RNA sequence: AUAGGAUAGCGCAUUCGGUCGAAUUCUUCUCUGCGGGAUUCCUUUGUAAUUGCACAAGGUGAAAUUUUGGGCAACAGCAGGUCUGUGAUGCUCCUCAAUGUUCUGGGCGACACGCGCACUACAAUGUCAGUGAGAACAAGAAAAACGAUCGAACCUACUUGAUCAAAAGAGUGGGGAAACCCCGGAAUCACAUAGACCCACUUGGGACCGAGGAUUGCAAUUAUUGGUCGCGCAACGAGGAAUGUCUCGUAGGCGCAGCUCAUCAAACUGUGCCGAUUACGUCCCU
């Protein structure tokens, strides 16, 4: 199974609040955009985040996403 | 049309054609000529000790002789250890675990010992054995031979 | 070897008091004969010049003759001394290939001879056990 | 230039394909050299399916611990095999061996304690098939004088058409028939 | 002890060398059979697989039969078409 | 003797140790047939899935529902 | 005349810095360089029953030491490759120096 | 003076590495360790190595002289390294000195017949594990 | 070809790691310290949602779901094992004809028998005798001694023995190990080898035992271990009730190295080689 653990989706969060004009829709533009605006070891968690940074802009143009505040 | 030259293709050298087949056909002019030394022993000794059984062919020094000077040819400078490596095979122990064993060097230096005697092999420079320009040249034209289909 | 079944053809062939099978290659049909096995058998052969490709059931009586003298003498038909299965006999001293019933009547004296001076393979063999240190 | 492949160079796949109408898409009938690959076949549930059809009997031949992982001894044996195939019917041996996997197993069987009559799944028909008629082969040839080309050759042209003399139509109809009894 | 039974069989007898009889059969009969091995040759004259593959390398070798398919340890023949 | 049937979905994995697949299928028979476009509930053995096909043999008995 | 310097180390990190550090003095020379070269890494394996008293399950425990090795050829006289290295190495480094002919 | 055009390839399968040097000669000439093609043995894996010419057609390689080192692995993986590294030096070859639509209808007749033809297949041997006999197979257990 | 099939070729024809010939250019293959690369990322008139978290097929791709395989792994416990690892230890016991410590010999191996785990087999998908092509992980020599800063221990190639078996025994050289072994000729395997055997406890099997000889060691008898010829007429022709392990480079088969090691692997720890059947599930048994 593929389930995000709190550590991924908590950062995930993180970056679109403070970096959402910075975002997009593509996963590999997203990547490069969280490789400097985070610090960790694992480029495996960085990929992770990237994924469901890209999964929680796709949720905005819907609409409103629980959890994030754009201010 | 089976030994047509395929085309604007000439002649043949050794690892061309069948290695079985070169083998045979010059252990078939080896016993022909009537000139290589067979050694009394080879009539009543194994190959190695890793065999059970004598060599079922009457002709096994020719062959053996044939073999190891075309492995001279493939690999100079070779000598009577890595021929064992080459004539090896899977000893039979009985009710316990099976090995390799290297073939014995005792016919192998025998065999090494009458190519020298034809002129065939010599011992090369800083050890091993090695093919004479008269030893290449009986390689290549009976390589030949056995792709025109003459066989002696 | 498409040659044709004699009317000389024997399927129990009688060598030195052992029913050799006719049916088997000369080779493998003189093993079965008591203190020949097929290394020996093979050059008992080549020693007779008899072609090995051969039925033993087509041998002649004097083929079977020139096969009893070499396997009871070897030596004489210039096979080496490392190749018997006797090569210095404790009591004689002699290089000799035992067969057919001598096999059996020299292991039986090899016994008996560790038995009497009580030696520890003796005792072993006296008792039924095994000798080897198994 | 390219030229369609033909099993050893000799038998052709041209028209091959199964009477049975069921089975269709599990037997196949691609064109191929050897019946050698190294593909991953055992990696998704029904990509065995995709596995050209002599390739899947030449796996049934390397079996037991004396003739495990001889996939190069399997081949040999299968092309004396469709040689003494072809001289047994003067058909191409590939549409029999064909014939014979499409009827060689049971299409109702029984399961479960009280047994009762179950359909079987085409996947199932097309792998019984192949290890029933290799099963009897190997054990027919055994203790005998006739080697396994002839016994394996005999029971597919027996299997092909439907004869109770081999071992996979008796083992079928065994099945058949009990089956009929646990409805 | 004795878990199994075995299911002995019948010893059979072949002949490991040709006679007038067996002969002559394997150079008539034995060229018209559609599919030829020494195997199913040694069931019809009772005689050894060695001996029969022999019989049949000869009748190969007189164009009597034609040899279909070979390798080192399995032989193929097949009778003359016409 | 045996009527061709087309499995069209999966019902589940029926009995214990799960051997056994429950699906529908429809009998595949031409146009005009008592039996056109007939679906049947079946038990079967072996590995299935969705527009397989089976030979029925007889077509009247119907699986239990589970 | 060719130098070779041996660079030998346990430690991954300190045998990197260590030939960079060569190289880079090398270059302040002007002396030709044959490049670092990265023989091949060279495990020593270990491997022992975990209890000390053989009860239980036979768990076992696999010990590894890896070794790093790299070489630099110089072309350069004895006196002016002897000032090239003599700074202060990492602890745990072992530089030989041989001259090769 | 005609210059000379080359290429190099390689087919990897288990330990076994077949390197590939394709060059412009005056005759097609391929040979595996030195051994030509219809001289190597058993005649099933010789099948597989002319699956690269026959696929595409013998046509592309007219005037190709493909020589191939093959060292590692066993007599299959071997074989299926070299005819591997065959394929991708066509390809290879007309990439470099031909157009694209050439070596594009080559590359898809190539992955229409085996995938494997051009992309190596990641399969290895898989480490022993103390307690096991091989990679999975755990030492036989007893209860009394 | 003795009978000789099938299987790429149709501006310059191929071959020779001893031809230990030179030269020039180069990094496709090998070596590796940090990097890159995969994430449910992309697509469904899929499932589901009727928020979501996700899932299933396919796509992309070297790799497609913990990428694969390991290591690590909480909190509570067990009177589990170890006082035979230690100069880790409380209490207790012996302590000069000693339960300390050496030395000699014997034993730990002893067999009516029962059990666990292996090895070898019961043969033709075979055994012999030939011949071919061909892995990977790894190992290698010494003192504050002894001899004249090295050289000898260790591993090996080649040669010699050889004007006649094997196993040996010698000589010379190299290697501190990507340098020598080594272009690591492993064994399963392959052979249109026109080879022998032909269904039999048989040329299957190789237990048991006899005689010669060599080698390790201070010492081989209770065979230390190889090699030769005998013995094979030992059981065994597939194994009752029961029962172990395992899902892909996997099982099974096959050898190799390391480890114990003066000498001795049917063991273990690793390594590569040949390579499947079945399932893609369920809670019936545990
Ligand atoms: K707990
Ligand atoms: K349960
Ligand atoms: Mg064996
Ligand atoms: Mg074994
Ligand atoms: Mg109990
Ligand atoms: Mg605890
Ligand atoms: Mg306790
Ligand atoms: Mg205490
Ligand atoms: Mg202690
Ligand atoms: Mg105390
Ligand atoms: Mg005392
Ligand atoms: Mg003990
Ligand atoms: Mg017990
Ligand atoms: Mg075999
Ligand atoms: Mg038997
Ligand atoms: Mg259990
Ligand atoms: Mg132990
Ligand atoms: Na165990
Ligand atoms: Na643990
Ligand atoms: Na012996």
């Amino acid at each position: 199974g593929k389930i995000r653990t709190k550590t991924v989706k908590r950062a995930s969060r993180q970056v679109v609040e403070k970096y959402y004009s910075k975002l997009n829709f593509d996963f590999y533009q997203n990547k490069r955009v969280i490789m400097d605006v985070t610090i960790a070891e694992s480029k495996k968690l960085k990929n992770k985040i990237a994924g469901y940074t890209t999964h929680i802009m796709k949720r905005l143009a819907r609409g409103p996403v629980r959890g994030i505040s754009l201010k | 049309n089976k030994i047509h030259r395929i085309g604007k293709r000439k002649g043949a050298t050794l690892k061309d054609v069948s290695a079985w087949r070169w083998i045979k056909t010059a252990a078939r002019h080896f016993k022909q000529e009537g000139k290589i030394f067979v050694p009394n022993c080879t009539e009543i000794m194994k190959s190695s000790h890793g065999r059970e059984r004598a060599p079922q062919n009457p002709d096994w020094y020719y062959i053996r002789c044939a073999a190891v000077l075309r492995a001279i040819y493939l690999r100079p400078g070779v000598g009577y250890g890595g021929l064992s490596k080459r004539f090896g095979n899977k000893k039979n122990y009985g009710s316990r675990p099976e090995h390799t064993v290297t073939s014995s060097t005792g016919p192998l230096h025998w065999a090494c010992k009458s190519l020298t005697k034809l002129g065939l092999v010599e011992p090369g420079a800083q050890s091993g054995q090695r093919l004479t320009r008269k030893g290449h040249k009986f390689a290549d034209s009976l390589a030949f031979q056995v792709q025109i289909r003459k066989f002696g | 070897s498409l040659t044709l079944i004699p009317d000389h053809f024997q399927h129990i062939v009688r060598l030195l008091n052992t029913n050799v099978e006719g049916k088997r290659k000369v080779p493998f049909a003189l093993r079965m004969v008591k203190g020949v096995g097929i290394r020996f058998a093979y050059l008992v052969c080549k020693k007779a010049g008899i072609d090995v490709e051969r039925r033993a059931g087509t041998l002649t009586a004097e083929e079977l003759e020139k096969i009893a003298e070499i396997i009871a003498d070897p030596a004489k038909f210039k096979i080496p001394d490392w190749f018997l299965n006797r090569q210095r006999d404790p009591k004689t001293g002699k290089t000799e290939h035992l067969s057919s019933s001598m096999v059996d009547t020299r292991l039986r004296d090899d016994l008996e001879r560790l038995k009497k001076m009580r030696a520890h393979r003796g005792v072993r063999h006296a008792y039924g056990l095994r000798v080897r240190g198994q | 230039s390219s030229k369609t492949p033909k099993l050893f160079n000799k038998w052709s796949f041209e028209g091959l394909e199964t009477s049975e109408l069921a089975l269709r898409d599990h037997i196949s009938t691609t064109a191929a050299y050897v019946p050698h690959t190294s593909g991953r076949w055992q990696k998704r549930r029904f990509y065995k399916a995709r596995m050209p059809i002599v390739e899947r009997l030449a796996n049934g031949l390397m079996f037991k611990g004396r003739g495990n992982g001889r996939k190069l001894q399997a081949a040999r044996l299968l092309k004396h095999t469709l040689e003494i195939i072809h001289l047994l019917t003067d058909e191409n041996p590939l549409q029999v061996v064909v014939d014979a996997v499409s009827k060689g197993a049971p299409r109702e069987d029984s399961t479960r304690v009280r047994r009762q009559a179950v359909d079987v799944s085409p996947m199932r028909r097309v792998n019984e098939a192949i290890y029933q008629m290799c099963k009897g082969a190997r054990e027919a040839a055994f203790r005998n004088l006739k080697s396994m080309p002839e016994c394996l050759a005999d029971e597919i042209v027996n299997a092909s058409k439907g004869s109770s003399n081999s071992y996979a139509i008796k083992k079928k109809d065994e099945v058949e028939r009990v089956a009929k009894a646990n409805r | 002890k004795k878990w199994s039974k075995g299911q002995s069989r019948e010893a059979l007898q072949n002949a490991v060398m040709f006679d007038k009889e067996t002969y002559d059969k394997l150079r008539s009969e034995v060229p018209k059979y559609k599919l030829i091995t020494p195997s199913i040759i040694s069931d019809r004259l009772k005689i050894a697989v060695s001996i029969a593959a022999a019989g049949l390398k000869q009748l190969c070798r007189e164009k009597l039969i034609r040899l279909v398919s070979c390798s080192s340890k399995t032989r193929v023949y097949t009778r003359i078409v016409q | 003797q045996a009527q061709v049937g087309l499995i069209i979905k999966v019902l589940g994995r029926t009995g214990s140790r799960g051997n056994v697949t429950q699906v529908r299928v429809r009998l595949m028979a031409e146009a005009g047939s008592p039996d056109y476009n007939r679906t049947i509930v079946r038990n079967v053995k072996g590995p299935c899935k969705e527009n397989d096909m089976l030979s029925l043999m007889e077509t009247e008995r119907e699986a239990r529902r589970l | 005349q060719t130098v070779r310097l041996t660079i030998t180390s346990r430690n991954a990190k300190a045998v990197e810095s260590v030939t960079s550090q060569l190289l880079t003095r090398a270059r302040d020379e002007k002396v030709t360089i044959h490049g670092p070269v990265r023989l091949p890494t060279r495990t020593l394996k270990i491997t022992t029953r975990k209890t000390p008293c053989g009860n239980g399950t036979n768990t076992w425990d696999t010990f590894e030491l890896k070794i790093y090795k790299r070489i630099i050829d110089l072309h350069a006289p004895t006196e002016q490759v002897k000032k090239i290295t003599s700074f202060t190495m990492e602890s745990g480094v072992d530089v030989s120096i041989t001259i090769l002919d | 003076s005609y210059a000379l055009k080359q290429v190099q390839t390689f087919g990897k399968k288990k330990t076994a590495i077949a390197v590939a040097t394709v060059t412009k000669a005056a005759q097609c000439n391929i040979k595996v360790n030195g051994v030509p093609l219809q001289q190597i043995l058993p005649d099933t894996l010789r099948a597989k190595i002319m699956e690269a010419i026959t696929v595409v057609g013998s046509k592309y390689y007219s005037r190709l002289r493909i020589d191939v080192a093959v060292h590692g692995g066993g007599q299959v993986s071997q074989a299926y390294a070299a005819r591997q590294a065959i394929a991708k030096g066509l390809i290879a070859f007309f990439q470099k000195y031909h157009n694209e639509v050439e070596k594009a209808a080559l590359k898809d007749k190539f992955l229409a017949y085996d995938k494997f033809l051009l992309i190596a297949d990641p399969r290895r041997c898989e480490p022993k594990k103390w307690g096991r006999h091989s990679a999975r197979t755990r030492f036989t257990k007893s209860y009394r």
